[PDB]
């Protein structure tokens, strides 16, 4: 019954004062996009950064099985977008948040469904 | 700041190709200086969006179902940035490979690992990248000659698996570079070295092959042409500048929905060939794309 819970282990890793995984790739785009969380390219508005979505995934970064059933990654080959104030750890940020399946925004980072 | 500081880049003017120079030291004025990027951005981001820009005035092929493969694409960093700026670049659908002797993660659809020798594939391909350099060029213990390693590779890999009316953007610097290399140029309806305005510090460059033709359309001596290189960055020092970047509005490359025929040989007349030199049309199977990696096996 065991597995390693890198997810986990990662957050015990930043609240221990741990330096957030670098070397995400950031993308040149006008910053003029949709603003949803993972695009097929750049989205980034004027309030956020778009990523390389493999660089930005712990699973694919650390060498380790993804959390799903196949072993398929919802990032690779995408791209997500990051709010301009946590764009130093993105990594971290696509773990801790979730998307919002109606508009496809960021729960409490563009996420309004409840308005 | 000069008029040219404004493109993505510079390419080698057509009288530096018609000369006759012997092989010199390179020795660029600015040398090591460093261009000043946007706000976090890599290096190879910055040059594969330069070179991008670039290929969006050639006549490159695009049809849909487009193949992409991209030798060298890994990095000390393990992250595969010049993937991403393709992936960005390529329209959606876009068959993209990358492969690099070292592990990394991509956003390609599909990666190998291991030396591009170990690669093979059953299919033609519309677009090769490659931004392979062997760190043991750096050690010039003699006289720059003509490189062997991938370069003899990459020269089997276009003759036998780029589709004609492909196109090909292949790295090379003063010590790494292949004369059989700069010969398949005239393989091509058109050809020339550029120079990234974010690396100009450097004497490397991209050879482009514009839509290949599979037949010598001129004769190119690879050792005269280097020289005719060298004697160009020697004699043209080119400012740094990353002015092209702020500006990403059109970007994308467009989807031109270049026709793709299955024609074999003896169906290729002139009309043929005036279609392949415009970037109109591409000449291979249209079979499921099938790749592999040789593994060795000792005790
Ligand atoms: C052009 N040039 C070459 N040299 C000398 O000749 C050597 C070999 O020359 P080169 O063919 O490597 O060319 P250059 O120095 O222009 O290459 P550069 O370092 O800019 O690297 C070009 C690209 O290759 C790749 N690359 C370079 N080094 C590595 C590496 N170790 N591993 C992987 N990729 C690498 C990178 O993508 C990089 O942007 C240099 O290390 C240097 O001592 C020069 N010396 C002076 N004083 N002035 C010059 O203008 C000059
Ligand atoms: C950029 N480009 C240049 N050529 C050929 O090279 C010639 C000179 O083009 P150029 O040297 O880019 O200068 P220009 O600004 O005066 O056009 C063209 O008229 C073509 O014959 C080209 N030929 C093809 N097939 N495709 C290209 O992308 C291409
Ligand atoms: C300049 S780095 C590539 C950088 C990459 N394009 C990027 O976006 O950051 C050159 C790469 O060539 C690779 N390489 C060198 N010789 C090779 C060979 N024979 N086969 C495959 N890859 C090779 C190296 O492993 C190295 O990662
Ligand atoms: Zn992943
Ligand atoms: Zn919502």
């Amino acid at each position: 019954a065991f597995a390693v819970d890198a997810a986990k282990a990662y957050k015990d890793y930043l609240a221990s004062g741990g330096q957030p995984i670098t070397n995400c790739v950031k993308m040149l785009c006008t910053h003029t996009g949709t603003g949803q969380a993972i695009t097929v390219t750049p989205e980034a508005n004027m309030d956020q950064e778009s990523f390389g979505g493999a660089s930005c995934c712990l699973y694919c970064r650390c060498h380790i099985d993804h959390p799903n059933p196949k072993g398929f990654c919802d990032l690779k080959g995408k791209y997500v977008q990051i709010p301009t104030t946590c764009a130093n750890d993105p990594v971290g940020f696509t773990l801790k948040n979730t998307v919002c399946t109606v508009c496809g925004m960021w729960k409490g980072y563009g996420c309004s469904c409840d308005q | 700041a000069s008029s040219q500081a404004w493109q993505p880049g510079v390419a080698m003017p057509n009288l530096y190709k018609m000369q006759r120079m012997l092989l010199e030291k390179c020795d660029l004025q600015n040398y090591g200086d460093s261009a000043t990027l946007p706000k976090g951005i890599m290096m190879n981001v910055a040059k594969y969006t330069q070179l991008c820009q670039y290929l969006n005035t050639l006549t490159l092929a695009v049809p849909y179902n487009m193949r992409v493969i991209h030798f060298g694409a890994g990095s000390d960093k393990g992250v595969a940035p010049g993937t991403a700026v393709l992936r960005q670049w390529l329209p959606t659908g876009t068959l993209l490979v990358d492969s690099d002797l070292n592990d990394f993660v991509s956003d390609a659809d599909s990666t190998l690992i291991g030396d591009c020798a170990t690669v093979h594939t059953a299919n033609k391909w519309d677009l090769i990248i490659s931004d392979m350099y062997d760190p043991k060029t750096k050690n010039v213990t003699k006289e720059n000659d003509s490189k062997e390693g991938f370069f003899t590779y990459i020269c089997g890999f276009i003759q036998q698996k780029l589709a004609l009316g492909g196109s090909v953007a292949i790295k090379i610097t003063e010590h790494s570079w292949n004369a059989d290399l700069y010969k398949l140029m005239g393989h091509f309806a058109w050809w020339t070295a550029f120079v990234t305005n974010v690396n100009a510090s450097s004497s490397e460059a991209f050879l482009i092959g514009c839509n290949y033709l599979g037949k010598p359309r001129e004769q190119i001596d690879g050792y005269v042409m280097h020289a005719n290189y060298i004697f160009w960055r020697n004699t043209n020092p080119i400012q740094l500048s990353s002015y092209s970047l702020f500006d990403m509005s059109k970007f994308p490359l467009k989807l031109r929905g270049t026709a793709v025929m299955s024609l074999k040989e003896g169906q290729i007349n002139d009309m043929i060939l005036s279609l392949l030199s415009k970037g109109r049309l591409i000449i291979r199977e249209n079979n499921r794309v099938v790749i592999s990696s040789d593994v060795l096996v000792n005790n």
